[PDB]
């Protein structure tokens, strides 16, 4: 990890489309409108 | 209650130090939210705070922001602003002020306070160095 | 102490008397808490009369100090709960030690009052209290203050007297 | 109650409250190049290198004194304008 | 005629887990259920289970008392290093980029420092 990275130097809501989709149907995402 | 009252209050220490206060020429308070409505509320519970405090507010509505997105299905996200600017408040006021409307802020809506501080310049800086 | 604390937490009042005796005849010391229990002890010891008891708590007082012990609010408050068994001879035992209390410098507690409220009511001292009390804020000093207004209220009760 | 951005702080000094003779006042503009509004006549000089805000506050009051006083001096290889 | 406190006195005086126990003892005698919300909120500042206003978004984080020139200068930690090298160009290049760097502590950064130490060391 951090011996990767110095080795190197010597050279929106985590969810899916679907379940997503349902909670921003629901109204359970605040803020998330329709168009 | 019609009789039955409290005989005395206790009312909360407070102590005037021996340090100099802070001073602020400037306070915006920008807050952001979903609703209109909401953001009117709280100009208004703000603003005659303000005015209860002897504080000088001016309350202006920046544009509001539209944040659209695509999974067709069509989201949309609206932000809309109120900003709250004090004008010539003492570091006591301002944190007694900021602590009431903060603890009072509805859900769903978002502050963030900008204060300007008036500082005077360092003794190091006055002269040049010989 | 410790034991002796122990023994007369859970009864253990013969044991604890002999203990103490143990502790002076081996030239150690004891606390004001120690001191306290024993006070209670004493108190709670079976087949004696009001006299002997009361002289044996002024003697144990008298050991207090000649130990270089001063007292606590915690010794008095235990010689009133004790008085408060013994009904109308200890009135002015408990007076008296009252007396003592707002004379050495410590402040009574709502736990005192309210002892020697109840070692009365068994009753025109709870004007002299009310007297005194009043305009008063109190911090908790005594495990049984809580127990004050109850009692307190008791009074306005059975005296039949709205006022106070 | 965390947030990245609430270390940020701004100094914002106009130079016609510093005493700057003519040289040091040339020096000062060229160092800190756009930092300086020429409209305005004030220097902002934004910290943000620091975890904490008072670290930067600290920075930024260093930076001033630093830039103040290397305007006032006047290097052998000045000469050469 | 005359009130309680004055009269015949006794003249007798004159002017661990035990304390733990005692002392949580003495907390119930004024342990009473909450009365409205505003002692809710005060009980649960006190707890420290409710945030601090005006918030302060750096609360409760000191980093360790570290003041800027131990971020912005970390110059010092190359003293063992080549002092005019290759070496000395890429670990001033390591650190410049170090000290500009808001998410870490200074005990970080300079065990980046003495880990590149060790593999040049090693090299």
């Amino acid at each position: 990890a951090d011996e990767r990275l110095r080795i190197n130097s010597l050279r929106r809501w985590r969810l899916s489309r679907i379940v997503f989709r349902h909670l921003a149907d629901h109204g359970q995402l605040s803020g998330i409108q329709r168009a | 209650l019609h009789v039955d009252v409290p005989k005395d209050l206790t009312k909360p220490v407070v102590t005037i130090s021996d340090e100099p206060d802070i001073l602020y020429k400037r306070l915006s308070v920008l807050v952001k939210g979903h609703d209109k409505a909401v953001l009117d509320s709280y100009e208004y519970f703000a603003v005659l705070a303000a005015k209860e405090l002897g504080i000088s507010i001016k309350v202006h509505e920046p544009p509001r922001k539209i944040e659209r997105f695509t999974l067709r299905v069509q989201y949309e996200m609206r932000t809309l602003y109120r900003c709250l600017e004090l004008e010539h408040l003492t570091g006591s006021t301002a944190d007694v002020y900021l602590e009431y409307i903060q603890r009072n802020l509805p859900e769903g809506v978002a502050m963030e306070v900008t204060k300007t501080q008036l500082e005077q310049l360092p003794e190091h800086i006055k002269e040049p160095i010989w | 102490c410790t034991m002796i604390r122990g023994m007369v937490k859970h009864r253990a009042y013969e044991q604890a008397l002999n203990l103490y005796t143990e502790l002076l005849n081996n030239r150690l010391h004891a606390d004001v808490y120690t001191f306290n229990a024993l006070i209670e002890a004493t108190v709670c010891a079976i087949n004696e009369k009001f006299e002997e008891k009361w002289s044996k708590i002024l003697e144990l007082l008298r050991h207090m100090v000649a130990q270089k012990v001063k007292p606590n609010l915690q010794t008095f408050n235990t010689i009133l709960k004790c008085l408060r068994r013994f009904h109308v001879f200890a009135r002015s035992p408990a007076l008296q030690v009252l007396r003592e209390m707002k004379a050495i410098g410590i402040e009574p507690s709502l736990a005192t009052y309210h002892h020697i409220i109840r070692l009365f009511d068994q009753s025109f001292i709870i004007y002299d209290i009310m007297n005194e009390l009043m305009g008063k804020r109190f911090s908790p000093k005594d495990p049984d203050d809580d127990k004050f207004f109850q009692s307190a209220m008791s009074i306005c009760s059975s005296l039949r007297d709205l006022e106070l | 109650v965390r947030n990245p951005r609430a270390r940020v702080v701004v100094l914002r000094v106009k130079l016609s409250s510093l005493n700057l003779d003519d040289h040091a006042k040339k020096k000062l503009i060229k160092l800190v190049g756009e930092r300086y509004c020429k409209t305005t006549d004030v220097l902002t000089i934004k910290t943000d290198r620091c975890p904490l805000r008072r670290q930067n506050y600290d920075y930024a009051v260093y930076l001033l004194t630093v830039l103040y006083h290397e305007s006032w001096n006047t290097e052998e290889w000045e000469k050469s304008k | 005629r005359k009130n309680i406190f004055t009269g015949k006195r006794l003249n007798i005086f004159d002017m661990s887990l035990w304390d733990v126990e005692f002392a949580k003892q003495l907390a119930t005698v004024n342990e009473q259920p909450l009365q409205n919300g505003f002692e809710e909120l005060i009980q649960w500042t006190k707890e420290g289970k409710l945030w601090e206003f005006p918030i302060n978004n750096e609360a409760g984080f000191d980093d360790d008392g570290s003041e800027f020139h131990e971020h912005i200068f970390l110059e010092k930690h190359l003293e063992s290093f080549p002092k005019q090298g290759p070496i000395r160009h890429f670990m001033e290049l390591v650190t410049c980029g170090l000290s500009k760097n808001p998410y870490l502590s200074v005990k970080q950064k300079v065990e980046h420092i003495e880990w590149f130490r060790n593999y040049f060391n090693e090299k």
